[PDB]
Order: C-alpha cells, then structure tokens, then sequence
DNA sequence: TGTATGTATATAAAAC
DNA sequence: GTTTTATATACATACA
C-alpha cells in the first residue's frame, strides 16, 4: 500500500561509564528534576531534539520521545556532554534503541468484534475496558492497537522496518473487516 | 529584580504546559511590590 | 503599584520590632538602638 | 521551621542591611541580629498567610524550570501578570518552597 | 448544559 | 510505581 506508518516515539539506552551524584547534576543542570521520594533518577529535558532523559546514579540513562534514529542518538549525545561539562567523567557507550512506536490511518471504519473472532489467537477486544483491539503479531514481534475509526498504533519494534512490515501484514485483514 | 518568593501547593505538567498553584508570597515586578494570598501560573515550555 | 503591599510591610516592621524588643532588652543594648533599627530599616525600604 | 527565603525580598534585604550597619557602624550585638532575622522569618510567614487578599495570575513562556530539595525554580519570559490590573514582565524568576 | 481540564482504562521498552 | 507516544472511551469536577 502507499500508506507508510509515521514514527512517533523512540526509547534508547546509553551507558555513561561512571557513577553520578544526582543532586550535583540537578543543582547544575537547567531543566532538571530530582525527587528521590518519587523516582530515583534525575529527569532532564532539552528542546532540540525535543526529548526527555532519565539519568541514573549508576551512569545509566534512558532517552525518550525522539521520532527518528538520528534524533534519538543526537539528543543522547547532548545529555552526555551536559553531564560531562558538569564535571563527571562520562562516556557515550552502548547506545541502543529499545523500542519504536508508529501509527497510521487507513481511512475506513473497522469491524472489531469480527476481527477479534476470526483472529482470536492474537486478538484481545474488551471495548468496555479499552476501545481498541490489542493485536499481538508473531511475525514481526509487534503489538498493534486497532480502532474502529481505522487508526492504527504499532509498537514494540527494535527497528523501523518491523513497524513497516507489521502494517503490510495487517492491511489485508483491515480491508477484510472494513465496516461501511 | 523581578523575583517572586512564595510557597507551592501543586505543580503539574501535560506535554509542554505547566501549571502552578502558589500561595502566601511577595513579588517585585518592574520596581513595584505586590503581596498575594494565591497565584496561578500557566506557562508553556518548548 | 500596590497598597496591600505597603500595609503588609508596615505590619511586618511593627510586628518584628515589638517582638525583638525582649531580646533587645535582654542583651541590654538600647531602646533607642531598636528605634534606630526601625528607622534605618524603614529608610532603606523607602 | 520557617524558611529563610523571604530575606531575599525587598523588605528582607533592607532588614539585613540595617542590621549589618548596626553591627559594623556601631558596636551593636551581632548574634542578636540573627535572633531578629529568625523573628523576621516567622512574621513574614504569618503576615503573608493572614494579612493578604490578592490573587495573581502569571501567563507566559517557560524559559527554565527546576526541582531539588523541596524547592521549585521557574523563570518565566514575556509574561502578563494580573492582580486581582495587567502588568507585563520580560523576565520573572519564581522560587517556591513546599507548603507541607 | 455546554466547553474545559482532569482521572482511569491498554501497548512496548529500558533504567532504579 | 517513572517517562514517552500514538489511539479512544467513560467518568469526574469546574466554570459561566
């Protein structure tokens, strides 16, 4: 199809290689939060790339919200420099994209109950609990959120081609259960 | 020099929109001083 | 510009001075020294 | 108890300056100056609690925020402030301590 | 009694 | 339990 899912979020991990004093980081980094009574990490944000970082005492870090592999790595590097400039002997090691989320619109209503019954082995649909159908694909190990409006959410990918392939696999099934 | 000293009741955020419920404070804005019981802050981060 | 501010400020000066008087008298300093503190503080404050 | 943040206010600095003078300029008992400031901290707190009516509204761009040790710091740019009048400020710094 | 925000529900993933 | 993102329902407080 000429429909290609749009990437909405990417999560990554990086090892800085040193231990950090979270309070020092907090007191010296702009736009940073540190509340050990809520979450044992420093939450830090930057505008470009617009992302959020969970920095830890172990030197472990998680970066979220990026919409491209390039942005994800770039932001991660920015947080790294900021930590280094504060005085910590940080390094940028083992950068790894752990999850990629995507979404698309097929532009036609979908018969969810029908979809669920035909593909019961993969489908979960309790509209009273949640309005979308939870379809767990085995092929590319991807989880899709199918809605009666024709909008799709695809998540759990290590690389974008998985999101892409997961949609190409599901598309025929969507046409198969089009409600019009 | 445009400094507000006070207490916070609640601070929240949704996307880049922050809201703050401030109490019992004093501010100096443009060489003038104000004292307040309550204050609400609606600010958009980028 | 605010009036409540000046009123609050007045309450603060008057309230602090009278409370501080005990300690001032304990330290055997001087009632007129307390009066000076009041006048200078209010002077700086303008 | 009682935070010392209000010493940074116009009225707080003025007090500091007055006392510093009595100490240096004169021979007025220091340490007592501290006693006075301890009184200041409490008074400003109760006064701002029991003797205020104004409600303020600040709207603008959030240039910077931050949290550490029960203190929130915000720096609002290009903001309009509403008293109960509408005032505009290029840059406003806000420091808030936990009410609890 | 609408327009607003809020809560909640459900998905992947890492770090503590 | 935190943080991020698409998506969609009910429900719950407010506000003039």
């Amino acid at each position: 199809s000429g429909i290609v899912p749009t990437l909405q979020n990417i999560v990554a991990t990086v090892t800085l290689g040193c231990r950090l004093d979270l309070k020092t980081v907090a007191l010296h980094a702009r736009n940073a939060e540190y509340n050990p009574k809520r979450f044992a990490a420093v939450i830090m944000r930057i505008r470009e790339p617009k992302t959020t970082a969970l920095i830890f005492a172990s030197g472990k870090m998680v970066v979220t919200g990026a919409k491209s592999e390039d942005d994800s790595k770039l932001a991660s590097r920015k947080y790294a420099r900021i930590i280094q400039k504060i005085g910590f002997a940080a390094k940028f090691t083992d950068f790894k994209i752990q999850n990629i989320v995507g979404s698309c619109d097929v532009k036609f209503p979908i018969r969810l109950e029908g979809l669920a019954f035909s593909h019961g082995t993969f489908s979960s649909y309790e509209p009273e609990l949640f309005p979308g159908l939870i379809y767990r694909m085995v092929k590319p190990k991807i989880v899709l959120l199918i809605f009666v409006s024709g909008k799709i959410v695809l998540t759990g990918a290590k690389q974008r081609e998985e999101i892409y392939q997961a949609f190409e696999a599901i598309y025929p099934v969507l046409s198969e259960f089009r409600k019009m | 020099e445009n400094l507000m000293l006070c207490l916070y009741d609640k601070v929240t955020r949704t996307k880049a929109r922050w809201k703050c419920s401030l109490k019992d404070g004093v501010v100096t804005i443009n060489r003038n001083d104000y004292t307040f019981q309550k204050a609400q802050v609606e600010a958009e981060w980028v | 510009s605010n009036a409540e501010a000046s009123r609050v400020y007045e309450i603060i000066v008057e309230s602090v001075v009278n409370e501080v008087r005990e300690d001032f008298e304990n330290a055997g300093i001087d009632e007129q020294t307390l009066q000076d503190l009041k006048n200078i503080w209010q002077k700086k404050l303008t | 108890g009682y935070y010392e943040l209000y010493r940074r206010s116009t009225i707080g600095n003025s007090l500091v300056d007055a006392l510093d003078t009595l100490i240096s300029d004169g021979r007025i008992e220091a340490s007592l100056a501290m006693r006075v400031l301890e009184t200041f901290d409490k008074v400003v707190a109760e006064t701002l609690k029991d003797n205020t009516q104004s409600k303020l509204t600040v709207k603008g761009n959030l240039d910077t925020y931050g949290f550490c040790d029960d203190v929130w710091t915000f720096i609002v740019k290009n903001c309009q402030v509403t008293v109960e009048s509408v005032i505009s400020v290029d840059k406003l710094r806000i420091v808030a301590c936990n009410s609890k």
